């Protein structure tokens, strides 16, 4: 299964002030639940691009009605990889859950493109939501299946043989 | 005044000296075609010193590992 | 997704007993959930076999963990089909459940054959579970990933605008 | 006795499976005559039962069903 999303946000800001708070993001008011951040590499490539790979963990948790299909989420671990062209004012980035990937996968890519006509910073949103795992309900399926007709096997037996003694 | 923290604690002092000295070379050298070079060696390599050693004893570690050899840019 | 699963009884009692009782199944203490039982068509062939066709109601409950997904379901409709050839003394049945189909679907391919040499009326059952419905929780989840793209959505810009405020005074 | 969906028609659907089993276990197994010598039950019964199917949902589900050809 995969869900795509899509969305675009104008800053109506300049590439400096908006890539500089993207590095800077954390922490703030409207994301209590990122725990923490981490720098894992960084370093200007050949091109002169800014090339930056950063480790968040996230607190969250799940939905009631999930629960019972799945152990216990409190926390998950993200990638962040990013790259910064000053040439041409973009910046890519991509993040995606490094853990609970069996369950739910969720990429982002959001590029951020200055657009010298509007003096302003355009972000464009793409989100992809994959899974295959179905919250394992094809093995509950099977449980259930299992047990139904194991169930009837011996009540039809059963039920048989009390009849046959009966009319016997 | 609060910064971010490291996952691991006793690397957020180390993160936070790395991060100061980064934020004032990207907005005043890297944006401005100053520099191309980390003129934050020490700060960064103290701080990923902590951060590797952390890291090693988390379960994440090989995800992040396989992670780190991908590329969602697609290059 | 389908699923099969096959058991074989061996009834040491003759052809007439065996399909006698099938007739007369209920009421049974091993089948309390069996409400009624119907005859809709009953007729010999042109190969002189019985065709039977009857339609039977059993009470029933869905799996507790399914019930907040799935509508209440108390009952449900069984046709059972069945054909007696009294030549080679084997009795043919089918049955499957006609409503909640869409939810799972269970055919039982039961026959029971005299065997001479050892005197008894062998059953073999076949029985396959369809179900290609995931019991309304893929929705739920798509519900989820709306959800989750636009608090987000939201979290990220109103983060970055609150970043670029921050550190532009 | 087993009753039938429609309780009105329970009285009808014992007359029928009484005649029936006399006929399936004395006549039709023993290759004597296939013949329904229930012909008067039945016809009060089915009559019976079908005008009850009318008014039930699973009605059709059911007609469907009857169709199909389970034994290839």
């Amino acid at each position: 299964m995969v869900l795509l999303h899509k969305s675009t946000h104008i800053f109506p800001t300049d590439f400096a002030s908006v890539s500089r708070a993207f590095f800077n993001r954390y922490p703030n008011p409207y994301s209590p639940h990122v725990l923490s951040i981490d720098t894992i590499s960084r370093n200007v490539d050949q091109e002169g691009n800014l090339r930056t790979t950063r480790l968040l963990k996230k607190s969250g948790k799940l939905p009631t009605w999930v629960k019972p299909f799945l152990r216990g989420i409190t926390e998950t671990w993200i990638i962040e990889v990013s790259v910064v062209n000053p040439a041409n004012s973009t910046m890519k980035t991509y993040t995606r859950n490094l853990d609970h990937t069996g369950i739910m996968k969720v990429e982002e890519y959001t590029t951020y493109q200055f657009d010298s006509a509007t003096s302003s910073t355009i972000a464009d949103s793409r989100v992809k939501f994959s899974s295959g795992f179905n919250m394992g309900i094809k093995s509950k399926v099977e449980d259930w299946s299992r047990t139904k007709f194991d169930e009837n096997v011996k009540k039809s037996r059963m039920g048989m043989a009390f009849v046959i003694q009966k009319l016997e | 005044n609060i910064m971010s923290a490291s996952f691991a604690p006793e690397c957020t002092d180390l993160k936070t000296k790395y991060d100061s000295c980064f934020n004032e070379w990207y907005s005043e050298k890297f944006l401005k075609g100053k520099s191309v070079e980390n003129e934050c060696s020490k700060q960064w390599y103290a701080y990923t010193t902590c951060v590797n050693a952390a890291l090693v004893k988390q379960g994440i570690k090989p995800a992040l590992d396989e992670a780190r050899e991908e590329a969602p840019f697609e290059n």
